């Protein structure tokens, strides 16, 4: 199960 | 004992084509359970172990828009990355992104992490705390200012202690029967020389899981490395591992020497001996 | 940008037993950077078909795949692994060897 | 901040609708919604850096939406049909305002998709006198406008004194009435309450003005009734002050 | 699923309101209450991540996951807290939020001394077009919209002076001179007493 939504940008 | 999840992200700049070529895929403990590939057709996060295809249409629709999310933030990172280290647009770059949890053998929340690295080198990486970064060089440091300021370490977090946990343990019932399961290696031992004085004596583990195991030669009964090889662990292709360690030996000495091979997979370890 | 060049095993599945299905392994890893080439090879000539595992990468980074496909060993046929990457001046051959 | 367009649309069923939107720059998160009076929002379809990321709102037929770049997005609707009618609402965000929920909306565009503009019609619109009675006791102004006979409900009343737009001391309907059976198919009636000292009604040099913007017909819909083409316009009533 | 009660909540200006969205689905994992003006796009107040109580001022949000269950209240209201609010909540896979359908509060402004008086307004152009005006009447009072013939009736709006404060209700109702006219515009409802004669 992947975390989320998304990510920040480097 | 112990187990783990954990997510592994591969992105690689093109220039000249479209888009970066993104690969993601799933473990538990050394079992791949899903991937997603942004060159294949489907365009869709896949399974790749019997268990997680009992997975309703909303787990699969959440986890391929994830993974899409994924590979749109990893696409803008080798851009803006490509400019903080003043490198050529004509070269490929990568950058890899690795999380998951660990979780002791009463299934409880051990560690989290969760890791970036780019052109194969550490950029930058949560602290055990989870509450802290670790970041290589400057251009990391922008960004770990950036990831302070906007309490990135916090979701994190939330994710690593709670929902990964959550997910793991379900992942571990309902995939039981394989990934609860233990297959002791099944072993031989294999001679070889040279011409008069020395021979190579090869110690083989075949079929085992988890891939976890340690192969020791002793002569005598005393725990001897001097002059031993151990291959790096190989997957067989159908969920096992192989293994083989070597001692080259004085010709005659080969009844002397004896290889222990210790695995959760079985009750007491074994000792193999040349016998001819 | 530091280059890694691959470390090369190839293997069966299965005891080898002539005359006998078995699959073709080609373990390579320890690389960087990904794009990578690697042929099975029979007799020199190059199998059609062969697949492979998804990308993956370990604990430095490297990363590592699984090449393989279906096989039926023989006394007298070589196989081998035959594999290029950024690395090589030239693709790196390793036959396959039964005792091994 | 975030700027959509049209502000308000009135057209015919069978028309193509294109609704836009310019996200606030450095956003790269945009999101559509849609909401149908006297209920919530719900989302059509969100994107990230001009990507679609989730379009399960998005109905099954009509409706198709596009970033071509970071700074616009299109929603369109071909052929729009009555039940397209609602207020779209855009909005933007990046990461760090997600991770609070924040998200910045655009001021929405009014959409009427009409069976037939036949039944389209402009405002009315009178005003009315203190009472005699009123003023002495209380002794302050009172007015009242009301604009009556207009369809769609599309409408902005605003009180003018002198040349300038005012506020304090005005309250207009938060709703429109309709002069129907609840049908749907009426035509509508809103009013609006001003009021000042009371030296300033009976005397002076008094400029007043009730102003209702109606948004109607644009040039390019086709018009051949006998009556004016119900086109977009400001309608206006006025008053001096002591005036029987 | 979010369920949430629409149905128009009248309360006095100074009172405590309470608003409540149920939901069905496990995992939403954020909670958000909005507040929207007629007209107008809506504006975040309160968002809750897990079970919780978040206070803001006048505001507290509460969150009870096991019930599934969420909650809004606002303390000593105003005037101004007049709008819809709308509970919106998500899980962590999609920024998608799903609302709630929304609560009307009216809040009813304190008005320091009633002074109830209805008058009759001719039109401006011509005349015999004519409207009665009842104003100035307290925020106990409540108006009722006709069934009966065809005469027009506006719910009581509140009219805001500004620098110089004062406050009042007024409300209007019309209809064709049918000679039945200002008397019989509250055969419908009314509570207390001023007129012209």
């Amino acid at each position: 199960y992947l975390g989320g939504p998304d990510f920040p940008t480097i | 004992g112990s187990h783990s999840m954990r997510y592994f992200f591969t992105s690689v700049s093109r220039p000249g084509r479209g888009e970066p070529r993104f690969i993601a895929v799933g473990y538990v403990d050394d079992t791949q359970f899903v991937r997603f590939d942004s060159d294949a057709a489907s365009q869709r996060m896949e399974p790749r172990a019997p268990w997680i295809e009992q997975e309703g249409p909303e787990y699969w629709d959440g986890e391929t828009r994830k993974v899409k999310a994924h590979s749109q933030t990893h696409r803008v990172d080798l851009g803006t990355l490509r400019g903080y280290y003043n490198q050529s647009e004509a070269g490929s770059h990568t950058v890899q992104r690795m999380y998951g949890c660990d979780v002791g053998s009463d299934w409880r929340f051990l560690r989290g992490y969760h890791q970036y690295a780019y052109d194969g080198k550490d950029y930058i990486a949560l602290k055990e705390d989870l509450r802290s970064w670790t970041a290589a060089d400057m251009a990391a440091q922008t960004t770990k200012h950036k990831w302070e300021a906007a309490h990135v370490a916090e979701q994190l977090r939330a994710y690593l202690e709670g929902t990964c946990v959550e997910w793991l343990r379900r992942y571990l019932e309902n995939g039981k029967e394989t990934l609860q399961r233990t297959d002791a290696p099944k072993t031989h031992m294999t001679h070889h020389a040279v011409s008069d004085h020395e021979a190579t004596l090869r110690c083989w583990a075949l079929s085992f899981y988890p891939a976890e195991i340690t192969l020791t030669w002793q002569r005598d009964g005393e725990d001897q490395t001097q002059d031993t090889e151990l291959v790096e662990t190989r997957p067989a292709g159908d969920g096992t591992f192989q293994k083989w360690a070597a001692v080259v030996v004085p010709s005659g000495q080969e009844q002397r020497y004896t290889c222990h091979v210790q695995h959760e997979g079985l009750p007491k370890p074994l000792t193999l001996r040349w016998e001819p | 940008m530091i280059q890694r060049t691959p470390k090369i095993q190839v293997y069966s599945r299965h005891p080898a037993e002539n005359g006998k299905s078995n699959f073709l392994n080609c373990y390579v890893s320890g690389f960087h950077p990904s794009d990578i080439e690697v042929d099975l090879l029979k007799n020199g000539e190059r199998i059609e078909k062969v697949e492979h595992s998804d990308l993956s990468f370990s604990k430095d980074w490297s990363f590592y795949l699984l090449y393989y496909t279906e096989f039926t060993p023989t006394e007298k046929d070589e196989y081998a692994c035959r594999v290029n990457h950024v690395t090589l001046s030239q693709p790196k051959i390793v036959k396959w060897d039964r005792d091994m | 901040g975030v700027i959509q367009s049209p502000r308000h649309e009135v057209t015919e069923m069978g028309q193509q609708v294109t609704l836009r939107c310019k996200p606030i720059s450095g956003h790269d998160y945009l999101f559509w919604y849609r909401q149908t009076m006297m209920r919530g929002l719900e989302l059509l379809i969100y994107f990230n850096n001009n990507v679609p990321i989730d379009d399960s709102g998005m109905p099954e037929d009509r409706f198709s939406a596009k970033m071509p770049n970071a700074s616009f997005s299109t929603l369109k609707i071909q052929p729009s049909e009555p039940r397209d009618s609602a207020v779209y609402f855009c909005a933007s965000s990046l990461w760090e305002k997600l991770a609070k929920n924040i998200q910045y909306f655009g001021a929405g565009t009014r959409l009427s998709v009409l069976e037939d503009l036949k039944n389209v019609f402009p405002p009315e619109v009178a005003v009315f006198e203190p009472s005699e009675a009123e003023i002495s006791h209380t002794q302050k102004a009172t007015l009242v406008c009301l604009a009556t006979g207009f369809y769609p409900d599309h409408v902005e009343l605003s009180w003018w004194v002198n040349g300038k737009e005012v506020h304090s001391g005005v309250c207009t309907d938060p709703q429109p009435l309709k002069e129907q059976p609840a049908l749907n198919d009426s035509r509508y009636a809103l009013s609006s309450r001003l009021r000042v000292s009371a030296t300033f009604w009976q005397d002076p040099r008094n400029h007043f003005r009730c102003q209702v913007q109606f948004y109607g017909l644009s040039e390019n819909d086709e018009w051949t009734q006998d009556r004016a083409k119900p086109v977009t316009q400001i309608v206006s009533a006025e008053a001096w002050g002591r005036a029987d | 699923e979010v369920e949430q009660d629409p149905g128009p909540l009248s309360v006095p200006e100074g009172a405590i309101v309470s608003l409540n969205c149920t939901y069905s689905n496990s995992a939403f994992q954020y909670f958000m209450w909005y507040r929207q003006y007629s007209r107008k796009g809506p504006e975040l107040l309160m968002y809750t991540y897990s079970s919780g109580n978040k206070e803001d001022g006048r505001f507290t949000a509460q969150v009870d996951k096991s019930s599934k269950y969420i909650s809004l209240f606002i303390r000593d209201s105003q005037p101004s807290d007049s709008a819809t609010y709308l509970c919106a909540m998500r899980g962590d896979s999609s920024y998608k939020l799903i609302f709630g359908s929304g609560t009307r509060l009216l809040v009813r402004p304190d008005i320091q001394n009633p002074d109830p008086a209805v008058y009759q307004l001719r039109d401006s152009k011509s005349s015999d077009k004519s409207v009665c005006l009842f104003t100035d009447f307290d925020s106990q009072t409540n108006v009722s919209q006709s069934k009966d013939s065809d005469v027009y009736i506006t719910d009581k709006c509140v009219l805001d002076m500004r620098s110089m404060d004062f406050k009042s209700n007024s409300a209007v109702a019309w209809s064709n001179k049918s000679d039945f006219a200002c008397a019989n515009a509250f055969n419908n409802s009314i509570i207390p007493e001023d007129t012209f004669f």
